[PDB]
């Protein structure tokens, strides 16, 4: 007689979850959580309440376009790891706690409800939740143990980029914005342009687990080269049919350019600026990041770890890139903690303009076969200056230039101050 | 700007 369960509605608990998740400035309108942690579902019912001696409700979560258990892509699991599990129930309402492994692709989720009496199972689709990496969470590859660094580096949306010359240091304020409104929604759609995803959807999706591959995908896209990608590079000093890399404030009216015109090339950028938006679009995912620069940053063409000028290679004033904090897993062990990650075109790895993630450690030890294009980080941050001279008899004679030293000053943002941080101790032993 | 030495 027991006739089948109605739903009237599926309440997504936006504000409890949002502040358990530290996403509440993402989830006004819709769920965005954190992986490998707890949250609230409330199921409403029209007829009579869930019945645990009647009733056995099981859920699906898919995401991507081609969701399978094999790939991590697509998990059921029954009422009673993804789990889900009754916390309460109160007249028509059932309170649910579902939770996902720490190690779940980010993206947006579809949660789908089936409900059997025994017989056919009706089927519902409760709504979306976009899932996200979790420093919070101890068990997920980005855990940064520091609550204060954890504000910084994941949640504080304002900050200050360094430029300028090793003798004359300047900075500007730089407006992340990673939780306004359409940003995390510009930040999947760079994900699902991104050249692995239109080769391969189904494994690109699957991959999105890793921060090392989701760090590498980004230090690729935010250039347009090669790709569907955000930022063009000018560098000339002639920007009247785009904007001055100079007339930015924040890295919101770029993704938003970009999307607005359908994943157009924004005219124009230059380092930091790319290193900006990049520590965007990794803070909204929930990858610990930070923009670093670099004085006297040298531009190695042929891999022999020399700068090398005739009497050509460059050093250049200052160069910013981005480190993100995960494990390393694909490496030997030992090597968590900060990844140098570069957005700006410089150098090819495997047949196009991006570069790393590589541990800093691998760069201070010199261990520089480690993945990835740990060489030219070395390079940007360790070389030596060279100079061919030509004599009057006609020969061509070597010699050391140490008249400018490459990388000097390595700075970055302080944790919870507005002040500078050395951190030039991590990418080389001083001498 | 970033400028090359
Ligand atoms: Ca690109
Ligand atoms: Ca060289």
């Amino acid at each position: 007689m027991a006739e089948e369960l109605v739903l009237e509605r599926c309440d997504l608990e936006l504000e409890t979850n949002g502040r358990d998740h530290h996403t509440a400035d993402l989830c006004r309108e819709k769920l965005v959580v954190r992986r490998g942690q707890p949250f609230w579902l409330t199921l409403h019912f029209e007829g009579r309440n869930y019945e645990a001696s009647v009733d056995s409700l099981t859920f699906s979560v898919v995401t991507g376009p081609a969701p399978s258990q094999e790939a991590g892509t697509k998990a059921r699991f029954p009422l009673r790891d993804w789990t889900a599990t009754v916390v309460d129930q109160q007249d028509c309402t059932l309170s649910l706690q579902l939770t996902t492994p720490a190690n779940a692709p980010i993206g947006l989720y579809r949660l789908s409800l089936e409900a059997s009496t025994g017989y056919q199972g009706s089927s519902f689709v409760l709504g979306h939740f976009i899932l996200l990496f979790n420093a919070w969470c101890p068990a997920d590859a980005v855990y940064l143990d520091s609550e204060e660094e954890r504000q910084e580096y994941v949640l504080t949306q304002q900050g200050f980029i360094y430029q300028g010359s090793a003798k004359f240091i300047k900075n500007i304020p730089w407006n992340f914005g990673q939780f306004e409104d359409g940003i995390l929604d510009i930040c999947l759609i760079l994900l699902d342009v991104n050249p692995k995803f239109l080769k391969n959807a189904g494994r690109d999706c699957s991959r999105r687990s890793s921060p090392v591959y989701v760090g590498r995908v980004v230090s690729g896209m935010v250039n347009c080269n090669d790709d569907q990608g955000v930022l063009l590079g000018r560098w000339d000093n002639n920007y009247g049919d785009g904007v001055s890399p100079m007339s930015w404030i924040g890295s919101v009216d770029i993704l938003r350019r970009w999307k607005n015109h359908g994943c157009q090339r924004v005219k124009y950028g230059q380092c930091w600026v790319f290193a900006a938006v990049a520590c965007t679009v990794l803070r909204c995912l929930g990858i610990p990041t930070r923009v670093v620069t670099n004085y006297n940053s040298a531009h190695d063409q042929n891999s022999n770890l020399l700068i090398e000028y005739f009497r050509s290679e460059m050093i250049w004033n200052f160069h910013c890139w981005v480190e993100s904090w995960m494990t390393r897993p694909d490496l030997q062990p030992g090597y968590e903690g900060w990844q140098a990650l570069d957005p700006t075109p410089q150098e090819k790895s495997e047949g196009t303009y991006c570069c790393g993630p590589v541990p800093v450690r691998a760069i201070k030890e010199g261990d520089l076969s480690t993945k990835y294009d740990a060489p030219f980080v070395f390079a940007e941050v360790n070389a030596d200056v060279v100079d061919w001279i030509q004599q009057d008899d006609g020969s061509v004679h070597k010699s050391i230039n140490r008249s400018l030293i490459v990388g000097l000053k390595i700075s970055t943002k302080s944790v919870g101050r507005d002040e500078r941080e050395d951190i030039t101790h991590t990418y080389k032993y001083p001498e | 700007p970033a400028l090359p030495f």
